[PDB]
């Protein structure tokens, strides 16, 4: 687990997260008439150029695998600095450090479903 | 004027918030917005197995995999909603097997777990707080029940293993 | 530029779309009308929508900066060209009526 | 252990300034519950609506009003203002029987402290209840090194009585409560060095001999009337009641709130939007009161008058133009929500609103009596000629001579106050348009017109001789000239079709 | 990119994407030189209803996750809990009861906040009457959670009340009950999904060797009904058992010796589940909570 | 480029009455005060004699203000500073968001009291942006003379690196940075003549904005989707923290 | 636009239905119990080298 | 920004943690409160802690600089805004005691 | 960056009532004093319109002080210059140190006083950084004039190479180097006419430091990992001593 | 790095690092936004601890 660092408080926000196996598109949209960070992602195999098909609008949560069920080699968790375990709903909750993100690497995934994957 | 009406009200600029055609037809739009809104916030409220009737609970059901159709008779529960066959549950009944469902989904064959879920507080608010899990001798498991259960359908819940159960059970009466 | 033309005292218009629009040289007059009117820390969508009158009638002083900011508004308004405005009466009771006069960009024609 | 506290210590702030109602914000909330002001009691002066509270309790009405009060962004005490609570008899006050008090001089603890410490031996006499003539002989004060030293020592040495120091005062009381009398001021005593006189409690000295009233006494029930009484002791400047005005008793209080150069603020209920005779704010109009401002509050919300009041009395009269109107300003309390008819009746009668546009503020304020703005800064105005005249009588060591170069003096001041207030927006520059005037028309109107302001004072030639030995100064005529402030925009589009 | 609710999720559409796409409508439907500003009323019901619409995307977006049994916030007590069988044990304010020595008889209002010594604000839930001398009146806190009342402290009042001369507290205040943290509902429900990490034989021995205090433990077990046989154990040794052995019928067996009796009568209750043969007994004891705020205690016996 | 700009965008400054000084530190005197619009024209001689045109290329303004400081003065004519409105939550847009319970209603709000604490700051500094003045404030202090209060207000502004409004008399331009400021004391008198070039800082929008500054309670609600860059998240030291326990089963 | 946001409704509502969920949503339903879908995985082949 | 509540006389405070904590606009209060009293080369982990005690009160004539070194440290904290401090009483005996206002950052939300 | 940090650290520089001078040589006489703030920001109009902003970068303040040194001067009303405290020992922690016995302490103790001579002067040095007056000090030697001290302190100061504190009224900045110094001796005035340009070296900490400005006592004790390059021992020459006879056997 | 006594020695813990793992600590204890400098208690006592 490594710390996506640059996340700022503006709404709608893009990370390219490039990795070994493929690389990824963290869209990061807030969505503030109802507080909660929503996420999607394109994860291109490094074997290739058309992407897989994307995720669109999963929240961020503290302690839980995201993307999971899209069955590829990552995915990420978000943790609160506080005790007080509350999803990331503010806007500015991940530049003061309140709630932070982490990718979980491939070979830490291997760690979780206990077996390897496209 | 509830809170959604009011505070989107606001987006009307002064020269608008008060012509009485203008002001009427803006609340028709965030009127008919409302509604979804509302829609979105008693989601909520109405899907849980608690406070849901009809073609909801049958959708518990199969997300629980218990239909209605326990091909048993069970007789009435005389205090119109919904009507079934004679050989299918009433909902009332339903939603609380769906309950007692849902509990035994998250079982585990200890009655004080500190990791995981344990039986006993599963069970528990399964029954929402009638019902009592303590084991036997030759691994029965014994089990109380607050009299305002019949007997009818807790031995019907033995009879189609929707209690918890890892290997053996039993009531008590 | 169209713009829906609102009745005399100043609603909206629905029905005969296409046709509640005003056209032209009208359709300034209106904009400018009620572009004076817009309050300026109203719209959350324009927090400088226009002038700022909460801070310009509720301040001794005034005057001249409510003048210079009505042509403000007036010039930067799409299809005026000049201005002629000045103050005609002086606080009648306690409310001044100024005068504005502007020279849309129709008439120029010749 | 000695502490760093003994080279430096850092506390908190601990009474309330301790500051007097002097400049024109002192405000005044006047409540009719006999809780804690009394008769004699009549005002208590406050900076902050906790001290009101723990005076007052969060609970009672009276600090409820603070809080709405302080809670005016910019309240009366950003611009050297106090608020004062104040106390008209309601209904059947009841004082309890007290004991004979003596409260001695303002000692400053500096300086009885080394004049005791010399002292060996004690002599006093006091009386208490009028009974046998006591004389203290033995007065060890060279052990002392604080006020609440020798207030224990004389507390030990008056028998029948206990004596307690507050803020430099020593208070002595008897037990007895009821024709109590300590006939003594301390008298001198037949031996000892005498503490009598040093301490101030001495019959030649300045020191309060309240004698114990008799037992417990019924003031009547008054009018509102009584706000003179809270007027004769605070100079307040603006004024509200918690309970509302009598419609008969409106006109009175009116005509008070100009007789004595002050404000009053008082609100009214819809069903005062006529303009009928019988209808009290209009009479208040009609009668020209222009210091007893009405204010409209659909509900009946009282504190929307302590509000406005609190948004008033704010302009530091010092810096330049701090002269404020009043549409349009934040207040403490949440508007109402009024028709147009009404709204219009309300501006041609003389109320205030504090209206709704869009959750969002809007005070309207009327020109129907004067506006709130011209009656509050010409009382300011004439509170500060007050000032500075009495400043000038007061500052010179001689005796400013009845002669023309005294005249130039007063003169002088007087314009300088002017000039001060031309400064501080309130008077502008203007064609005077009123059709009387002092000296020379062409003079006055000249000087109105380049400076705003002018003033004559008669010469002594021009007084009755029974006016010279008065040592009246001659009458000194001012004149001024409101600024043109602006509360609507009429703007007229120049039509060309 | 505009909203598409798919197989690939909700892609919910930007505001400035909607705007125009409702700006390019109303040139399509009126002309293409309508003005649209801030002023026009077509702008400001273009503004109007994308707002509307983007908030109402965001509503739905909402909802769309917090069906997710594994994300979600304030219907998670709601979707999954009583969909999954657990419940979201409700906060509780920490009553104390408190001695307010009172001068004059009084009715201390609804909601009037006194302050213990640490910025603790216990307010009275409702209008009180207060007599001449002492008072024992009950204060409930005001922050939901678990607020340790302290007994004997000294308490200065948010909301003064004229006529309090005295506020202590004879005794403690008992606690106020805390929710499961919404991370920590979301952990406890998907324990449950993972394997134990040691064999049901071998999960008792793991786990009841670190209690602090024990050196030594074996575990034998009899799997099978056959009454005295052994079906398994900790020791290696027993794989044949060559001598006769009196253990019950279907059971499983426990020797520690030096351990931390409550301790272990309570990892017994934690993994056993069944018959336990032994001669000293040992139990557990939990609190099982119904719907209501009550406690209902239940003792877990083994030997 | 067009014509009509001109007049259009040179109005789009205007002097309120107030008379904000170097950003609202007024109480000095003005002894001169220029500002120097310039253009780049490019010389040769244009191409095409039909429309070859737009070839004048604008400049940032600079504005020169240089004055003098004393102990006291007086200010003759100006209105009083007041505080500009915290107009935040003018379009703040609650009640749909969802329904949580007590506690975690209330775990928020320790929450937003718990980091309200360490941006409120920058909130009102980005609130009080043009004008400096009313974000540091008057000094407040009897001990710092009036020329205390005018250097550490410069110095404030000079370090502080943020654009200021700067007020030549019929302008008030609204991001001028401190470019130069020449404090002067002579031994002749007791004052601090000072010389402060200020040069504008022009930006213009390049991409699709239909609201052109709305609330903050909006402004991230029209923002479009910002871009950050790529980065490689697997290979991190600072905050690589294990896998919970919680997950490595799952 | 307010018909695409009731249809979003109904979409909604009918992938809370195992017998009819076919995407993502599907998987979000699954999660309400522990188990997610298979992942692929490399064929195995066991070789003689020498 | 979290810290410890000091009781009455100053002393710390262990138990109750997470409530011994100042929350805020208090916590100001405290760290301001007890930053004008740490005399500088005291702390060997920071030399220039706070002003300098022993060289300003042992010393004629630094009146103006005690005033300029508590608006120093005042100024510098995380939390406050301005400040408005002055002298009151004027060595009573040859102790003088200033007053020191400031503005936290809170209380400006309007 | 940040408006906040304006303000913070303008007052960051308080000029105590002392007023050192040059540097403590306040013996002469300021005819004027001047300092240049100075900023670059970017010309060309800044490309977003919604936050490419934090472009005005900062720069290092000049501080020119012409003035007058003669045979006499009587300065008017100044506090006398103290000399500073030798606050290293504040910290000083031993007794945790080992116990070793007599004569084992006393070689320490010869060691010592023995490095003490040279290492001494370099720690007064540094303990007088910012001043170097009281450092070099009071002439004391009656054969030399006033113009001589300032000559000589001047040389002094500027072969030293070392920066100075230089105080304007109103600030004592903290680390001026001395940039130009110009004396000019016209004939027709014995007195010396000096301009001396400083300039400041402000240098802010990149790494993570939790202690500001420790004693000598711990400063070395907190301080991090520091780094030196690479080199070849193997290829010395200037100290390539022969094995120790004590090690060939072993 | 840090204090470790193995088959290798014993690699001493620096200070930056020591405090630095103290303050990670009291944020965890307490929270994240605990102001630990030269004044508040906290960081009296991590100051000297660390120490």
């Amino acid at each position: 687990m490594n710390l996506i660092e640059n996340i700022t408080s503006e709404y709608i926000q893009t990370h390219a997260l490039e990795f070994s196996r493929g690389f990824a598109v963290l869209t990061l949209i807030y969505e503030q008439a109802v507080q909660m960070w929503k996420m999607n992602v394109v994860y291109t195999r490094a074997g290739d150029e058309e992407p897989q098909p994307p995720i669109y609008g999963v929240k961020l949560a503290l302690s839980t695998t995201h993307i999971k069920h899209r069955n590829w080699p990552f995915d990420f968790t978000v943790i609160d600095t506080t005790n007080n375990g509350m999803d990331p709903y503010r806007a500015d909750d991940f530049e003061t450090g309140r709630c932070q993100l982490y990718f979980i690497t491939p070979e830490e995934m291997i760690q979780v479903r206990g077996v390897d994957v496209q | 004027m509830s809170d959604f009406l009011n505070q989107y009200l606001l987006y009307l600029i002064k020269q608008y918030y008060e012509k009485p055609k203008a002001n009427a037809e803006a609340q028709l739009l965030i009127s008919t917005w409302e509604t979804y809104a509302d829609f979105i916030a008693n989601f909520g409220n109405n899907f849980d197995i608690d406070n849901a009737e009809g073609e909801v609970l049958d959708l518990i059901g199969r997300i629980l995999d218990l239909s209605r159709q326990v091909n048993d008779v069970i007789p009435a529960s005389f205090f119109t909603s919904k009507v079934y066959t004679d050989y299918q549950l009433t909902d009332t009944q339903y939603r609380k097997f769906l309950k007692v469902k849902a509990a035994k989904n998250i079982c585990s064959p200890y009655l004080a777990s500190d990791e995981k879920i344990s039986l006993q507080q599963v069970v528990f608010d399964a029954f929402d707080g009638r019902a009592y899990v303590v084991d036997g001798k030759d691994q029965t498991l014994r089990l109380y029940v607050s009299p305002s259960i019949d007997d009818d359908e807790l031995r019907l819940l033995i009879n189609l293993d929707i209690l918890p159960r890892p290997i053996t059970f039993r009531y008590i009466i | 530029m169209r713009v829906r033309t609102l009745d005399d005292n100043g609603d909206w218009t629905f029905g005969r779309g296409k046709a509640d629009y005003i056209t032209s040289k009208k359709a300034i007059a209106q904009t400018v009308s009620t572009r004076i009117k817009s309050w300026a820390n109203d719209n959350p969508l324009a927090m400088n929508a226009n002038i700022d009158w909460k801070d310009l009638l509720g301040r001794k002083g005034t005057e001249d900066t409510i003048l210079r900011e009505i042509e403000r508004v007036v010039v930067q308004t799409d299809g005026v060209i000049r201005v002629t405005e000045l103050e005609v009466i002086k606080t009648e009771k306690r409310v001044q009526s100024i005068l504005l006069s502007y020279d849309t960009i129709y008439d120029d024609s010749e | 252990m000695a502490s760093i506290s003994e080279v430096i210590r850092v506390s908190l702030q601990q009474e309330g300034r301790a500051i007097a109602p002097d400049n024109m914000n002192a405000v005044g909330i006047i409540t009719g519950n006999q809780g804690v002001l009394s008769t004699a009691d009549r005002y208590r002066i406050y900076r902050t609506a906790a001290a009101v509270a723990s005076d007052f309790g969060a609970s009672s009405q009276e600090s409820a009003f603070a809080n709405t009060f302080f809670d005016t962004t910019p309240n009366p005490i950003s611009a050297g203002g106090v608020l004062v609570i104040g106390y008209w008899r309601s209904a059947s006050e009841t004082v309890a029987a007290t004991s004979a008090t003596l409260v001695s001089e303002q000692t400053s603890e500096s300086v009885l402290i080394p004049l005791l410490n010399a002292i060996n031996d004690g002599s006093f006499t006091i009386t208490v209840d009028g009974g046998t003539e006591q004389e203290v002989t033995a007065l060890d004060f060279t052990g002392v090194s604080e006020l609440s030293e020798v207030a224990t020592i004389l507390n030990s040495a008056i028998t029948g009585a206990t004596v307690s120091e507050d803020n430099g005062y020593f208070k002595v009381t008897s037990s007895t409560t009821g024709a109590t009398s300590l006939l003594s001021y301390l008298g001198v005593a037949t031996s000892g060095t005498d503490i009598s006189a040093v301490l101030g409690m001495n019959s030649e000295s300045g020191a309060v001999l309240t004698q114990g009233t008799d037992q417990v006494v019924l003031p009547a029930e008054t009018k509102l009337e009584g706000i003179t009484a809270i007027k004769s002791e605070v100079n307040i400047k603006g004024a509200m009641f918690i309970d509302q005005i009598l419609d008969a008793d409106i006109p009175g209080i009116a005509s008070f709130a100009g007789a004595n150069n002050m404000l009053v603020y008082e609100v009214f209920d819809t069903g005062y939007l006529s303009k009928n005779v019988s209808n009290p704010v209009w009479a208040v109009k009609l009668a020209g009161q222009s210091n007893f401002r009405c204010l409209l509050s659909k509900s009946g919300n009282r504190k929307f008058a302590a509000t406005y009041m609190a948004r008033m009395h704010t302009v530091l009269f010092s810096g330049q133009n701090t002269a404020i109107t009043m549409q349009l300003k934040e207040l403490s309390v949440t508007a109402e929500e009024y028709t147009d008819t009404e709204i219009a009746n309300a501006k041609t009668v003389g109320l205030d609103l504090l209206t709704t546009i869009k959750n969002e503020q809007a005070l309207l304020t009327s020109g129907a009596n004067d506006f709130c703005d011209n009656v509050y800064n010409l009382e300011a105005f004439r509170d500060e000629i007050q000032t500075n005249n009495y400043n000038l009588l007061k500052t010179t060591s001689t005796k400013i001579p009845q002669t023309d170069p005294g005249m130039d003096t007063i003169e002088d001041d007087t314009e300088k106050t002017c000039e001060k207030y031309v400064r501080n927006g309130v008077f502008a520059p203007g064609t005077w348009t009123r059709s009387d005037f002092f000296g020379d028309r062409q003079q006055f109107v000249d000087a109105i017109a380049q400076k705003g302001y002018y003033v004559l004072i008669g010469d002594l030639a021009d007084q009755t001789t029974a006016e010279r030995q008065s040592r009246v100064s001659p009458v000194i005529q001012i004149a001024v000239k409101n600024a043109g402030a602006v509360h609507e925009e009429d703007i007229i589009i120049s039509v060309n079709l | 990119m505009s909203l598409t609710f798919n197989e690939n999720g909700v892609q919910t559409n930007t505001f400035s994407e909607l705007r125009a796409l409702l700006e390019a409508g109303y040139r399509e439907i009126y002309g293409t030189d309508i003005v649209t500003d801030q002023e026009s009323p077509d702008g400001q019901r273009i503004n109007l209803e994308t707002l509307l619409r983007f908030d109402i995307e965001s509503a739905f977006s909402w909802l769309y996750s917090n069906l997710d049994p594994d994300l979600n916030t304030g219907d998670m007590q709601q979707i999954i809990g009583k969909l999954s069988g657990l419940v979201l044990l409700p906060a509780s304010r920490s009553q104390w009861d408190v001695t307010i020595n009172m001068s004059r008889a009084k009715t201390l209002p609804a909601g009037y906040t006194i302050t213990d010594e640490n910025n603790q604000n216990w307010f009275l839930d409702s209008d009180v009457d207060v007599l001449i001398g002492d008072n024992e009146v009950t204060f409930l806190s005001s922050l939901w959670g678990s607020i340790s009342g302290i007994s004997g402290s000294s308490f200065t009042q948010a909301t003064p009340e004229i006529g309090v001369v005295s506020i202590s507290a004879s005794a403690d205040a008992i606690q106020g009950r805390e929710e499961e943290t919404p991370e920590q509902f979301r952990l406890r429900r998907q324990r449950s999904t993972e394997n134990p990490a040691q064999s049901t034989i071998g999960s008792i021995y793991a786990k009841l060797a670190q209690i602090n205090g024990v050196t030594d433990l074996q575990v034998y077990d009899n799997s099978s009904d056959t009454p005295d046989q052994i079906t398994g154990s900790s020791n290696p040794d027993i794989l044949n058992g060559s001598e006769p052995v009196t253990i019950g019928a279907h059971t499983m067996w426990v020797v520690i010796e030096g351990g931390s009796l409550d301790d272990i009568g309570e990892v017994v209750a934690k993994h056993r589940l069944g018959n336990t043969k032994g001669s000293v007994q040992v139990s557990y004891i939990d609190t099982l909570t119904k719907p209501n705020g009550d406690d209902f205690q239940i003792v877990n016996l083994h030997n | 480029m067009s014509l009509v700009n001109g007049m259009v965008e040179s109005l789009n400054n205007t002097k309120s009455e107030t008379e904000i000084g170097i950003g609202g530190y007024r109480l000095f005197a003005r002894v001169r005060e220029t500002v120097n619009y310039r253009n780049i024209v490019p010389t040769d001689t244009l191409e095409d004699g039909s429309s070859s045109t737009d070839d004048i290329i604008n400049e940032p303004i600079t504005v020169s203000i240089e004055g003098v400081v004393s102990n006291l003065f007086v200010e003759e004519r100006q209105y009083p500073q007041l505080v500009s409105r915290d107009f935040s939550a003018v379009g703040e847009i609650t009640a749909l968001l969802p329904a949580k319970s007590q506690q975690q209603i209330q775990r928020i709000s320790q929450i937003d009291s718990q980091i309200r604490d360490a941006v409120l700051a920058a909130e009102r500094a980005e609130r009080l942006a043009g004008k400096p003045y009313e974000f540091f404030g008057n000094s407040g202090n009897s001990a710092k003379t009036e020329q205390e209060k005018f250097i550490d207000f410069m110095e404030a502004l000079y370090f502080s690196r943020r654009p200021t409004e700067v007020s030549v008399n019929f302008r008030d331009y609204k991001n001028m940075a401190l470019v130069s400021f020449i404090p002067v004391r002579d031994n002749n008198t007791k004052d601090t003549r000072f010389t402060a070039d200020f040069q504008q800082i022009n930006y213009s929008t390049l991409v699709y904005t239909p609201v052109s500054s709305p609330s903050k309670s909006v402004s991230g609600k029209v923002s479009d989707a910002s871009n950050k860059g790529g980065q490689n998240p697997e290979s991190n030291e600072t905050g690589e923290r294990s896998l919970l326990s919680s997950l490595v089963g799952g």
